[PDB]
């Protein structure tokens, strides 16, 4: 049973520190990278820090570079993510992603249930150029998602992944590599598409399908999640 | 493109490195193999150990690790599986002097005493075990003294007449195994007497696999 | 009958040489052993 | 008279360019730097060839009894004779103490014989190598020979017997405790394991370990010992003195490769 | 079979270049298998490590550290979910490479064999052939473990198996010189194939599915039917002093991918027996090899702790 749960909830005034932490359980804490997002309220989620390994490869968002620090504990099994020089725009979710890299592998696969911390008051750029379709189940529903650079590479695979939101809940996979769904999945969501455009298309919308869409690049750091397509009943 | 691959290379890397350690781990380690025919008394060097497929035993002693494997029953022919073990420290044997009067069960017609030795000549003179030395045990002692008092001992060699007594047959039986290896110019046998009474006979066989390991170093310095 | 069915590998080896890297000779680029 | 030098000095750069030669095809084709051990023998394969390159500026320059290449050259063929006759020597020296603790603590020696730490100590007595070899930069001058100046003999005399200490002493002494040291436990271990008889393994280990320090020292102590004659001689000492020295690094292919059954094989 | 075929002849000779070199291992190799992908490969040493390998980029995926280190067979599923591993310990330990963990977990033990295990393949997911040293083989399940069917009829070792390409019977070839052609379905022999004289040690199909190759210790090859049973070739010459380790197809069954343990590898004419080309360059005798479904390149590996990669 994978858990990622965070601490140290409570609100944070500017000019000093949380260093919140984030404990793991029901899997090997070791070999995953231990990735941050962020989401403001009723906004888009945001890559913030990743650290692999054994602490080998620490990169950092250039809104993050130089103000927070991660910092793992294989022995522990707990995550701590030093945060200084706080401002109001780090009011977020923080949420806790891991990811294994090999080939067929599911990056991104369990996302931590995130600490809503508050504060007292080039890139890839992924477009969807659609943030709500108001649609109630009964037919079929497909989502697009741009970029600004070419996700097709030299191996032949294109690194994109589909993530949903509940109202309440911390995302999840929908598919990796843009044509393989992740494990616990029903074949319905299709991944297609062509370098730049890219189509998920569900033939029979659920429950469990109304949600907030993003689309992420794993091309370059600082990585890049989808503007946010909300779905209505 | 460095995208996800740079990941999989640190995580090939990461698991390079630890599978580096546990290379070392087994190459500090001394890994040891006896073998024997049937009632080979190998019940001694089993229980000095302070602990279908064989069984594998666990010891260290004198701030070192031993790896020793126990055959056990395989019925299978040892030409298809003896060649796996190429690489050990020492290889083992232990050959029962109690097997010059009884004979094997099998046919009424091959003694024990020629059945462990030509079991002996198979595993030595191999395409395997050329660099390996041999660590061959003489149980039980006392029951072998016990019976050569009363044996003229010439029913496993018709061809010998000396002494029916303990210290000159131990000997003599000692020089007989050693002359049925051909490679006395890379291997190395040892003979020791192991029994209930006088035990603890590890300190030989820890200072038999600290020459193997030394003249293994001598190896790995480009020496010999 | 043996002599004719040891010519039952024509039918299966001489149509599948094309798909073949190994018989018949492939291009570097559309191999992904490349160096 | 010059033709039995002058003969001898085409023999030893022959005789130990087909060796190098040897040494460096056993190596990379079988052994291919597979332990810190194969990789000291690769650094004086290459070393030893290194110093082939200055055997042919020697032989020549000594019978035409002085140095007409000219000075921006000899400052450097100078530098890197003394280079290698340094990399060489420390090369010997912590490859003796690798064999040192290689068979006295192997669980030690685990962790310093990787390829990694070898590559690293590989060029690590290099630049250690050229530290003590750039005094002959600081110094380098051509007053037609070209050899050393100094402005005053104190200086001569205190440099001279600096790198005999530190680049003949205590190497020497290094090798000879680190090998003593070897058949010392071996035959330590021969006692306990109830070997009293010493073997025929052991008696090849303990000439072979004598033999490499016996012609460390006849070959590169007839070489010290003529520059203290030229620090206070005869025209006829210097010219053989060299053709032994050289005769080292080029007797030790066939002596340190050929001799073990780990290169031939 | 010579006299037919007379449209075809050695073409010239098969230069393979070694594309890839897998390094990591410590120990002597001694099994692996390919699948369909042809980018993820097993590999099973003395060192007690199972190790999936990256084909295309040498990379390791996962590296299982196996209980018994005198593994002697290994085994990679079609669904690329599970490899077992076979050896003396007669523990067919079948790891769990997909799993919502980040180590690798075992799934099933099969300890009910009493010979030393030989060789193993998997048919799917729930069904899988593991062959053992007495002289009997066994169908074994993943979800609970037991022998659904025992092939008790060879009476030497087993060594090698080979799956059929609708994996519904398979060929067995034994130390006796005695291969059989077994069932899944109904799980008894048909007819056995008997034309070596020493202990047969490679066995693999042809990619038709109506003939395999047997590779025994006499330094020949044969290759027998399924419909008649009567030898058509010989892989004999008096070049070859060696024994024989492994032996393979290619993706259009005409160059024979022979292992032999002389350190260098043999393609050979699978029509006409005659040398095409020799894979040279591996420091020790070869144990194991394989050609990739895809027919891309073809893998050998010898106990010099090195899988080369021909292409
Ligand atoms: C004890 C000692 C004395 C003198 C020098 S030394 O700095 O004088 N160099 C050596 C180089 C010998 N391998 C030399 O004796 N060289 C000759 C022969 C020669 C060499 C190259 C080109 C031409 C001739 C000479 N007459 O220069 C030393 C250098 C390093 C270490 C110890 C030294």
């Amino acid at each position: 049973d994978v858990q990622l749960v965070e601490s140290g909830g409570g609100l944070v005034q500017p000019g000093g520190s949380r260093k919140l932490s984030c404990s793991a359980s029901g899997f090997a804490f070791s070999s995953f990278g231990m990735h941050w997002v962020r989401q403001a309220p009723e906004k888009g989620l945001e890559w913030v820090a990743y650290i692999s390994s054994g602490s080998g490869t620490i990169y950092y968002a250039d809104t993050v570079k130089g103000r927070f620090t991660i910092s793992r504990d294989d022995p522990k099994n707990t995550l701590f993510l030093q945060m200084t020089s706080l401002r109001s725009e780090d009011t977020a979710m923080y949420y806790c992603v891991r990811s294994i890299y090999y080939y067929g592998s599911s990056p991104f696969d369990f996302w931590g249930q995130g600490t809503t911390l508050t504060v007292s008051s080039s890139d890839i750029v992924m477009t969807q150029a659609t943030s709500s379709v108001p649609v109630t189940p009964g037919e079929s529903v497909s989502i697009s998602c741009r970029s600004s650079k070419s996700l097709l590479h030299s191996n032949g695979n294109t690194y994109l992944y589909w993530f949903l939101q509940r109202p309440g809940q911390s995302p999840q996979l929908l598919i990796y590599r843009m044509s393989n769904l992740a494990s616990g999945v029903p074949d319905r969501f299709s991944g297609s598409g062509s370098g730049t455009a890219f189509t998920l298309t569900i033939s029979r919308l659920e429950a469990e399908d109304v949600g907030v869409y993003y689309c992420m690049q794993h091309l370059e750091y600082p990585l890049t999640f989808g503007a946010g397509t909300k779905l209505e009943l | 493109l460095s995208a996800e691959d740079k990941a999989a290379v640190e995580r090939s890397k990461m698991i390079d490195r630890n599978l580096r350690e546990d290379g070392e781990k087994a190459a500090r380690e001394v890994k040891l193999l006896l073998l024997g025919a049937g009632e080979s008394g190998k019940c001694t060097i089993v229980k000095q150990m302070k602990i279908t497929g064989i069984v594998e035993t666990h010891f260290t002693f004198k701030d070192l690790h031993f790896k020793m494997f126990d055959v056990t029953a395989q019925r299978s022919e040892r030409k298809k599986w003896i060649h796996c073990f190429e690489g050990v420290t020492a290889i083992i044997f232990c050959v029962a002097l109690s097997d010059y009067d009884l004979v094997l069960a099998e046919d009424e017609e091959m003694n024990r005493m020629h059945a462990s030795m030509k079991l002996f000549d198979s595993i030595c003179n191999n395409k395997w075990f050329t660099d390996t030395s041999i660590i061959l045990f003489l149980n039980k002692k006392d029951l072998f003294e016990e019976k050569i008092k009363k044996s003229p001992l010439t029913i496993c060699y018709p061809e010998y007449a000396g002494s029916n007594t303990y210290e000159e047959a131990a000997a003599y039986i000692q020089c007989q195994f050693e002359d049925l290896n051909k490679r006395k110019d890379t291997k190395e046998i040892y003979t020791h007497f192991t029994c209930s009474t006088d035990t603890k006979n590890v300190q030989f066989v820890f200072d038999a696999v600290t020459d193997v390991i030394i003249k293994n170093n001598l190896k790995d310095c480009g020496l010999f | 009958k043996v002599s004719k069915a040891a010519a039952d590998l024509m039918a299966y080896c001489e149509a599948h040489a094309k798909e073949d890297p190994l018989l018949t000779p492939v291009p570097a680029s559309e191999n992904p052993f490349r160096e | 008279g010059m033709v039995a030098i002058q003969c001898i000095y085409a023999l030893v750069c022959l005789v130990g360019l087909v060796g190098n030669a040897l040494v460096i095809f056993v190596i990379l084709r079988y052994a291919k730097m597979k332990t810190a051990t194969n990789i000291y023998l690769l650094n004086l394969a290459v070393a030893d060839e290194l110093f082939m390159l200055s055997v042919p500026f020697v032989a020549s320059s000594a019978a035409l009894r002085h140095w007409p290449f000219g000075s921006v050259l000899c400052r450097a063929v100078l530098s890197v004779d003394g280079l290698n006759m340094f990399t060489s020597v420390f090369c010997l020296t912590v490859l003796s103490v690798d064999r040192y603790v290689a068979v006295v603590h192997p669980l030690r020696a685990a962790t310093y014989r990787r390829p990694s730490v070898a590559k690293l100590i590989n060029l690590g007595v290099w630049l250690a190598s050229l530290l003590v070899t750039l005094p002959i930069a600081i110094f380098a001058d051509t007053r037609p020979a070209c050899n050393l100046q100094w402005p005053h003999p104190a200086w001569s005399a205190v440099f001279v017997v600096y790198t005999f200490l530190l680049g003949f002493l205590l190497p020497v002494l290094a090798i000879g405790l680190c090998y003593l040291l070897i058949v010392g436990k071996m035959r330590a271990v021969a006692l306990r394991a109830g070997w009293q008889q010493r073997r025929r393994s052991e008696k090849k280990i303990t000439r072979l370990v004598l033999m490499f320090v016996v012609v460390f020292v006849l070959c590169w102590m007839p070489f010290y010992v003529v520059q203290l004659l030229n620090l206070f001689l005869d025209a006829t000492v210097n010219h053989v003195s060299l053709i032994l020295s050289y005769a080292n690094s080029c007797a030790n292919p066939i002596l340190y490769g050929f001799l073990s059954d780990n290169f031939r094989r | 079979l010579s006299q037919i075929t007379n449209n075809i002849d050695p073409v010239g000779r098969i230069q393979m270049r070694t594309r890839r070199t897998l390094r990591g291992h410590l120990a002597k190799i001694y099994a692996m298998h390919w699948g369909t992908d042809s980018r993820l490969l097993v590999s099973a040493s003395q060192d007690g490590k199972l190790i999936i390998w990256d084909s295309y980029t040498t990379n390791k995926v996962h590296a299982i550290p196996l209980r018994s280190s005198w593994v002697m067979t290994c085994a990679y599923a079609p669904s690329g979910n599970y490899v077992a591993c076979g050896g003396l310990d007669n523990i067919c330990s079948i790891y769990n490479l997909k799993t919502r963990e980040g180590n690798v977990r075992v799934s099933r033990e099969l300890a009910g064999h009493t010979g030393y295990l030989s060789c193993c393949r998997f048919l799917d997911d729930n069904q899988i052939v593991t062959s053992s040293g007495d002289t009997t083989c066994a169908l074994w399940d993943i979800e609970t473990g037991q022998q659904t069917t025992t092939f008790t009829g060879h009476t030497g070792d087993v060594m090698s198996l080979s799956l059929a390409p609708d994996t519904r019977l398979f060929v067995s070839g034994a130390c006796d010189a005695s291969a059989k052609l077994w069932d899944v379905r109904e799980g008894m022999c048909r007819q056995t194939f008997t034309g070596h004289e020493s202990d047969i040690n490679a066995i693999c199909f042809f990619p038709n599915g109506n003939a395999f190759a047997t590779g025994s210790d006499d330094a020949t090859c044969r290759l027998f039917d399924l419909r008649a049973d009567q030898e058509l070739m010989t892989y004999s010459h008096d070049n070859i002093i060696c024994g024989i380790t492994s032996v393979s197809f290619s993706k259009s069954g005409r160059l024979l991918l022979a292992g032999y343990d002389d350190f260098n590898c043999n393609v050979w004419d699978a029509l006409k027996a005659d040398r095409a080309g020799v894979l040279a360059g591996h420091d020790n005798r070869v144990s194991c090899l394989g050609v990739t479904d895809d027919g891309m390149a073809v893998a050998t590996g010898s106990w010099d702790s090195f899988l080369k990669i021909w292409n």
